[PDB]
DNA sequence: TGCCGGAAACGGACGCGTACAGGCCGTATAATGGGAGCTGTCACGGATGCA
DNA sequence: TGCATCCGTGAGTCGAGGGTAATAACGGCCTGTACGCGTCCGTTTCCGGCA
């Protein structure tokens, strides 16, 4: 009992639970009694009718059971090269999108400087270009001293001016 | 030949009582990635199973002593919590190296150092650029020498 | 008009010397081949094999 | 010690490196290609720098 | 400690107990690595969020944080300091040898 | 001839040849054959040994039947191996990418010994992958081949070392077995005979002796003579059996507490119990010619004894005595030397039968280890064979042999040839043969047992110089391993036809005539002074008395890809090396028109290669297209061949197969029925004839360049047609499905206009580089935007597109066609890998031209790039107008000392134009020799001059002289083989004449499209931030240690700073002079190294405390 | 036509009742010291153990 | 003191390349985690009248 234990909570990388391992272990028992009494390989159908288990449960238990590689094996004919150094770095910086949203973020602050010092304060604190948080109509009216219905007034004629191909042509490439 | 390291020890304000180790470090975690490939499959970096067998052996080191346990038994743990940091720190350094599936030695922090593939020599010293290109290459002629 | 006089480098492995890196100026061509000017072929140690 | 350890025998150079409490001064030229500063050599020297 | 590349000196030492659990800022006590169905790290693992700082920029391990606002502070539930993602590659854990 | 469809090709061959070559794949197929024990080779080892026929399988399963418990009270046994029927079709496997296979059935019996009962049960041992009719195995769709290993024989091994201090001899042995422990008896400075066991040096031969159980007097009557060993005895201060074996047990098991019975059955299992001490049947035969015991004796019980052991003593004390024979008491009398580990007596080739056979030898092992371990715990009588026996380590272990192991290499096919020469294949490097770094210079050598064994010309010429090579022509191999010579045996002068094959033993013992010994057409020597080659190698002019062998014919020292070479000998080594090499790398063109001049092994390699079919049995064609063939036999049933039209090759390669017969023609079995790749008529064309200058033309052709007339580029005459392919699955995820659909987020509608309404792009439809292929959906998730980002959405309506556009692009720097898409489902049950629910293959293909930088090559190794590409205009042409299409360098022939590409354009000249010899009065001197129907040849005529046996120069000036003109009354080219070249760019005559002719050249697989890359910005790697590397993925140049040392040399620091922080490195480095770039702003200055802050944090982690100081 | 000013669903916080995920505990005839794979480089320097 | 033994180190350069051996299995329980409709804030159409 001890050694099975230890083995199940210690035995990969990724800890697997025991119930999860024992029902592994027991598929691989039942997948090979029915290969050598069959000669055949069996499908997940007749794994699961023989487990009793449903065919995408025996699919995640499959997928579970898999085990990690290893970024230092040589990958090549020749030892030369390991395998960690053939998988991109997807965290990185892409190096080109990062301009192109700073000459982005500088357009936008042209486009809302062409408008006037109202609509463009209503419309930095609704979408929070200014702060991380963007504020609310709420916010915008108790700010500027009047309704959150002027507000929005205020919102939806800018957002119909915005539009317009005279400040569209520019940001249309941008997305 | 004594001396020598004696009068090294003596002439700093350093203390030989750091030979001996108290509390391994651990690496960051991004020196040693977890990535997950395309599909599912996972590859670790070597690494995670050294530190996973030096806290699994310093763990059932600690259940043994509260228990209470045989010097036998006691000491071959010991001895096994032993090997193991012996083993991260310099794999196949003495005795049989810790090996891996397929028969594959592992790869201790030393050996990210030593040799050629080594970090100095691979990454210090001679890097992959940007900006670089190649290509076969023909007879000019017609060409100026700048 | 971005490439005209913009000097680039050209390297050869092995670089047994000094001279395994020189500096040439750049003109676009046609086909896929980086055309080498015969007289530094000594001191490159690049024959067209 | 930096350059001993790159060069060759790096266990070695290190353990014992460490034991004599060894400060490196980055004045010669493998350390500062390994650090990423200018070279004192060339013009990487405070003459023409 | 804030590599502005300007460095006269690099001393190498014998490190001792006390600074090797000075540079660390925790203890890790669990041989987990990765949670085999949620893909999250596991608490004290060899991955822990809250010893090596978040796997995602500005997010802590419950989402009780996450944005900009809640920045080097605590999460006093998940334990994760809410701070960039690059974290990850520069804290330093212990083992506290029996 | 020979072959019913043989194109006649003239010969120059002076001699007649009494061998033909045999099957070139017969390495392969007998050897599988053997494995397997089909009735084929059961036939011919009845042949030829019919005392035990027995496979591979057959000797593993009785090897380890009966298996038997600790108590031995019950037993079990495996009889019968018996193969069923192939699960699916070549073909079939090939495009669904199952593995070539059959189901493996044994009778598995089951024995009680105490009560008495049998269990017989037909028992599924498992899908056992077969071998093809062309000796090549199929794992997973692709196809691979085994290549036979070259390793040391197991056996005795006697060797002398000089101690050069005292100077005198220093013999030693070691008997190294298979699947053993090692043992030496050498002989030290002093004279103490060590008896080093498993590396633990002491204890003289007579405690060795006298733990056997020989007592001092019986040592002293067997050794008499030897001083040595009576001087070990007189110091031996050990006596007693009990005491040697006790002293035995503390020297070898250290830690042990030794018993007086443990030690009696410790060297007994060590040595005498085969369970432990298996030498092989190769490692017993060895040992009993080395020692001479048993000369009649069926070889078997395959463990050591006493008696090999004190033979091998004796032999030890005699060598160094010095005697020269030796007669074991009992058997018979032996010459003693030292023993060379090159000679190709001692080096067994473990061919593709022996090696699965050991797989599937060490996969049982375990499955019996599993048998006999369940075999106790599960109770008795309640057991059948079906519930002991386990499977799944043998399946594992073949698996695991198949996939994942250098001696199962993945079979390239540039060409036929390329295919032929990779099977019989012989490489020294594998598991359980030297590696690279342990190979030394003595054994990358051509011993000289290597003559008719193994090709000295062909081999890599990289770091794997000498350690692989390939099997002659004529060479056979030993049922043993041993690698087998035919000859003829020459008996009193008379040169019989009998065909005798030896090995290199029987020929080192018999003294062997020349292949080109002047024979009187009758079977006696003209001269009886002729050449010889004597045991040590050493070529001697000998009476024609004592030779008592002779080569079957000339070249058959050499193997198949260098017997295609004309001319080889006048050709250099080193150059026919490389020209051996660089022709296996051949494309294959559109065309593909047979070479004029070359030797006789064209044919027989291209119908020998597996890759042209050929009518199995004799008919009338019905009918005939470009995709089948339907070949009317004799007797009523017909039968159907289908052609591959524009199957990709393992390497990015066309396969068309064109048929090459009418609607009415008769064809009997064996002719050739279409052509392949590579082949022309049959025989084999890795290229084409082009008319060929010598002149140096204003420094294009600059040291190893090449020119090319611009009427290649027109008709297309070096044009290869490339097919690669894309694979893409659209596999489950955490978060959802990906689907493949048109519906691609962020997309306009003009890059889906060649996208079909399933996902995937038109067959036919041209792509170029950055177009979509397969349209594919991730589900993106959850994902905080920017705000610009929600500002920018709101402005233009746009919805958020939760899911991530991940669709299958062309990769950068590809074009061409679409031709066919094969796409596999979920849904239509095909067999998938778990997780992944649809796959969709785009196979794409594009028609390269010729262009400069392509890599063109001869068959003699004048390789070269081309240099520039001329117009037809400006290139010089013939007296007639006719302009030249290839522009070689003439500084280049002879420091190469190839000057076979010289005598090869001649011929070719002569063969292209036409000749006839002018016998008005009688037949002229030189072409006395010259064999009849070749005094005159039709224009453009083919000649086969043979390797070693050809045409001769006397010959080549004679058909020179005669050179019929063209159309017009003009002789082009004169005697000397120049010509009259007109300049095509001045207009000019040059001042002197020019070499002209016909040779053959390739197109090799050195494409610059292939090699072109460049990097601005691109992934990086995930541990350090280098950029990647190759052309696979972007991937940025190495700048190396020694470009390091150059860029500092030069007085240089700021571009070394850039190159190695701001391009590599600098995380925050990158992106600032990307931007200032951009921005068109100064290069900021850089920072630190990532790399260094990681090599840094390493060092802290190692416990070494790293401050980084300021002041 | 566009705008104004609310009005209609589509989505963040949930007690609740249920699903299951994972972990712990405990099994009674008797069984009582490993498989195991290796050992085809060559020169150099140096440390150690023993005659 | 000399001698042998042993150990350890370094022994090229550029593409082509990416997925594995080995078995008691259930009851009882238990605490935790989750998560599926409903009414709230809030945002995309609604539609009644209208300028
Ligand atoms: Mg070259
Ligand atoms: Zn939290």
């Amino acid at each position: 009992q001890a050694i099975t234990r230890a083995m199940a909570d210690q035995a990969r990388t990724i800890r697997i639970p025991v119930h999860m391992v024992e029902v592994i272990n027991k598929l691989g028992r039942i997948q090979r009694e029915l290969l050598q009494d069959l000669g055949r390989e069996p499908t997940p159908e007749e794994l699961a009718k023989e487990m009793d288990i449903t065919p995408e449960k025996v699919l995640e238990i499959q997928q579970y059971a898999r085990e990690p590689i290893s970024l230092d094996q040589t990958i090549g004919d020749e030892g030369d090269s390991q395998l960690g150094d053939f998988i991109e770095d997807s965290e990185a910086v892409v190096a080109v999108d990062a301009v192109s949203f700073t000459l982005l973020q500088d357009q936008l602050q042209s486009v809302l400087d062409t408008l006037s010092e109202r609509e463009a304060g209503v419309v930095r604190l609704r979408f929070g270009l200014t702060d991380g948080q963007p504020r609310t109509l709420d916010e915008i009216g108790q700010v500027y001293g009047v309704t959150r219905e002027r507000i929005r007034q205020i919102e939806s004629k800018t957002m119909s001016k915005l539009r317009h191909p005279s400040r569209s042509q520019v940001l249309r490439d941008y997305l | 030949k004594r001396l020598k390291v004696v009068a090294a020890f003596q002439q700093s304000g350093n203390s030989p009582m750091g030979m001996v180790l108290d509390a391994v470090p651990v690496i960051p975690p991004e020196l040693r990635p977890m990535v997950q490939l395309d599909g599912g499959r996972f590859a670790t970096s070597d690494l995670n199973d050294l530190y996973r067998r030096v806290i699994n052996r310093n763990n059932r080191l600690k259940r043994l002593i509260d228990l209470g346990a045989p010097e036998i038994i006691v000491n071959n743990e010991k001895r096994m919590l032993q090997e193991s940091v012996d083993a991260l720190f310099d794999n196949g350094r003495r005795g049989r190296p810790v090996t891996g599936p397929g028969n594959r030695p592992l790869k201790s922090l030393s050996d990210l150092l030593k040799g050629k593939q080594g970090r100095f020599r691979q990454n210090l010293l001679g890097k992959r650029v940007d900006y670089s290109g190649r290509s076969v290459i023909v007879v000019g002629p017609q060409l100026k020498l700048h | 008009e971005v490439i005209a006089e913009h000097p680039v480098l050209l390297n050869r492995a092995p670089t047994l010397h000094r001279l395994g890196i020189q500096a040439f100026e750049p003109m676009l061509v046609e086909g896929k081949a980086i055309q080498l000017h015969p007289l530094v072929c000594e001191a490159f140690n690049a024959d067209f094999d | 010690w930096l350059s001993a350890a790159s060069f060759q025998e790096t266990t070695r150079v290190l353990t014992d490196a460490a034991i004599n409490c060894r400060s490196d001064k980055l004045n010669g030229l493998k350390e500062n290609v390994i650090i990423g500063k200018l070279i004192p050599a060339g013009t990487g020297i405070n003459r023409y720098r | 400690m804030l590599d502005v590349n300007f460095f006269d000196e690099l001393r190498i030492g014998l490190a001792t107990a006390e600074d090797i659990r000075q540079w660390s800022y925790g203890e890790v006590k669990k041989p987990e690595t990765i949670n085999y169905r949620t893909l999250k790290p596991e608490k004290d693992g060899l991955f822990c969020e809250k010893i090596f700082g978040p796997t995602r920029d500005w997010e802590c391990y419950c989402g009780k944080y996450k944005r900009v606002r809640f920045k080097g502070i605590i999460c006093e539930r998940c334990g994760v300091e809410v701070t960039r993602a690059k974290v990850r590659r520069e804290r330093m854990g212990h083992i506290e040898l029996a | 001839n020979s072959v019913p469809g043989a194109p006649n090709r003239v010969s120059f061959a002076k001699l007649r040849e009494p061998l033909e070559v045999p099957g070139l794949l017969d390495v392969q197929t007998d050897s599988f054959e053997w494995l397997i024990g089909s009735p084929r080779w059961r036939e011919s080892a009845a042949e030829r040994g019919d005392v035990n026929p027995v496979g591979g399988l057959e000797e593993v399963l009785y090897e380890l039947s009966p298996i038997e418990d600790f108590s031995g009270s019950m037993s079990l046994s495996f009889s019968d191996p018996r193969f069923d029927d192939v699960k699916a079709p070549v073909d079939e496997c090939k495009d669904k990418d199952m593995t070539y296979a059959a189901p493996l059935f044994v009778t598995a019996e089951f024995i009680n010994n105490n009560t008495g009962e049998i269990k017989s049960q037909t028992v599924f041992m498992g899908d056992f992958p077969m071998m093809t009719e062309k000796g090549t195995f199929i794992i997973n769709g692709t196809e691979r081949v085994v290549v036979s290993q070259l390793v040391r024989s197991p056996g005795v091994y006697f060797d002398e070392t000089i101690d050069k201090s005292t100077d005198k001899t220093l013999h030693s042995v070691k008997v190294i077995p298979s699947r053993g422990a090692w043992l030496e008896f050498d002989v030290d400075k002093r004279d103490t005979v060590g008896v080093r066991i498993d590396r633990k040096r002491r204890q003289p031969v007579t405690v060795l002796l006298k733990a056997l159980g020989w007592t001092s007097e019986q040592i002293v009557e067997r050794f008499g003579f030897s001083e040595i060993m009576r001087s070990t005895l007189e110091k031996d201060n050990t006596v007693g059996t009990d005491e040697a074996l006790l002293d035995i047990y503390r020297k070898l098991r250290p830690g042990e507490p030794p018993t007086k019975e443990s030690a009696q059955t410790l060297l007994e299992n060590l040595f005498f119990k085969e369970k432990r001490y298996d030498l092989a049947r190769v490692g017993r035969y060895k040992v009993n010619k080395k020692l001479g015991l048993h000369v009649g004796e069926p070889i078997t019980s395959s463990t050591l004894t006493e008696e090999d052991v004190v033979a091998t003593i004796e032999y030890l004390v005699r060598l160094h005595e010095g005697q020269t024979t030796m007669t074991v008491p009992g058997g018979v009398e032996v010459p003693v030397e030292t023993d060379d580990i090159d000679h190709f007596g001692n080096r067994r080739l473990r061919t593709v039968g022996e090696l699965i056979q050991n797989q599937i030898r060490v996969g049982m092992s375990r499955m019996e280890r599993v048998v006999r371990e369940r075999m106790t715990t599960q109770d008795v009588e309640a057991i059948t064979p079906q519930t002991l026996i386990n499977i799944r380590p043998v399946v594992a272990a073949i698996k695991e042999f198949f996939g994942t192991s250098q001696l199962s290499q993945f079979m390239d096919q540039n060409n036929p040839l390329s295919g032929l020469t990779h099977k019989r294949r012989l490489s020294a490097l594998g598991p359980g043969g030297l590696s690279r770094e342990r190979a030394g210079l003595e054994v990358r050598d051509v011993h000289p047992s290597h003559y008719g064994r193994m090709c000295p010309i062909e081999t890599p010429e990289g770091p794997n110089i000498g350690l692989i090579g390939s099997l002659s022509v004529y060479a056979r191999v030993n049922p043993f391993g041993f690698i087998e010579t035919p000859y003829r045996k020459v008996v009193d002068g008379v040169v019989s036809d009998e065909i005798v094959y030896l090995t290199a033993d029987e020929e080192d013992r018999h003294v062997v005539a020349q292949a080109n010994s002047p024979i009187d057409a009758d079977g006696r020597f003209v001269e009886p002074r002729v050449l010889v080659r004597r045991k040590a190698g050493e070529v001697e002019y000998v009476p024609s008395s004592e030779v008592d062998y002779m080569d079957v014919s000339p070249r058959q020292m050499v193997s198949v890809a260098t017997a295609m070479i004309p001319f080889l000998e006048h050709d250099d080594a080193n150059r026919a090396l490389m020209g051996a090499n660089m022709q296996r790398q051949a494309v294959p063109l559109v065309r593909s028109e047979a070479p004029l001049v070359g030797t006789g092994m064209e044919l027989r390699a291209a119908i020998d290669a597996g890759d042209v079919v050929v009518a199995e049995e004799s008919g009338v064609i019905e009918e005939v297209s470009a995709d089948y063939i339907t070949v009317m036999h004799d007797n009523g049933t017909r039968r159907t061949y289908r052609m591959r039209k524009f199957a990709r090759s393992n390497h990015g390669t066309c396969a068309n197969q064109c048929p090459i017969v009418d609607a009415g023609d008769r064809v009997e079995a064996g002719q050739v029925i279409a052509d392949g790749p590579c082949t022309d008529d049959g025989e084999m064309a890795l290229g084409k004839n082009l008319l060929v200058a010598i002149m140096p033309w204003e420094g294009h052709n600059y040291e190893d360049a090449i020119i090319l007339s611009n009427r290649l580029v027109e008709e297309d005459v070096l044009t290869s047609i490339h097919i690669e392919e894309h694979e893409i699955d659209a596999r489950d995820t955490k978060l959802g499905a990906e689907e493949i659909t048109r519906d691609i987020p962020n997309i306009s509608d003009e890059v889906l206009a060649d996208l079909d309404e399933r996902g995937i792009v038109r067959i036919g439809a041209e792509v170029r580089d950055g177009d979509i292929l397969v349209g594919k959906v991730t589900p993106k998730g959850e994902t905080e935007l920017t705000p610009e980002e929600r500002l920018l959405r709101a402005i233009f309506g746009e919805k958020a597109r939760e899911v991530r556009d991940t669709s299958l692009k062309v990769p950068h720097g590809e074009s061409g066609k679409v031709i066919g898409i094969r796409v596999f489902s979920r849904e239509d049950e095909d067999e998938l890998p778990a997780g992944v629910n649809e796959l969709v293959r785009v196979y794409v293909a594009q028609k390269r031209k010729i262009s400069d930088g392509d890599k063109l090559a001869g068959r003699h190794g004048n390789k070269g790039v081309i240099g520039k590409i001329l117009p037809v205009e400006d290139m010089p042409f013939l007296a007639d107008g006719t302009p030249v299409d290839i522009i070689l360098n003439t500084h280049g022939v002879p420091r190469r000392m190839n000057i076979g590409q010289i005598l090869e354009t001649h011929l070719g000249w002569c063969a292209h134009s036409g000749w006839k010899v002018d016998a008005a009065k009688g037949v002229p001197d030189w072409a006395a020799r010259l064999p009849d129907e070749l005094l005159e040849a039709q224009p453009n005529a083919i000649v086969s001059t043979p390797v070693f046996d050809g045409a001769q120069e006397a010959e080549l000036q004679g058909l020179l002289s005669c050179t019929l003109p063209n159309r017009d009354g003009d002789v082009l080219v004169d005697a000397d083989g120049k010509a009259m070249l007109f300049d095509g760019r001045s207009g000019e005559p040059f001042p002197y004449p020019v070499t002209v002719g016909y040779m053959y050249i390739m197109k090799l697989h050195h494409l610059v499209d292939d090699k072109i890359h460049a990097r601005s910005t691109g992934p990086y790697s995930m541990i350090t931030q280098q950029p990647l590397g190759g052309k696979a993925q972007f991937g940025g140049q190495r700048f190396g240690e020694m470009e390091c040392w150059a860029m500092q040399a030069y007085g240089a620091a700021y571009t070394l700073q850039e190159l190695l922080t701001i391009k590599s490195d600098d995380t925050v480095g990158r992106v600032k002079v990307y931007e200032a770039i951009v921005k068109g702003e100064n290069i900021p200055e850089p920072g630190i190294p990532e790399s260094f802050k990681v090599l840094l944090k390493e060092l802290q982690s190692l416990c070494l405390n790293v401050e980084v100081l300021s002041s």
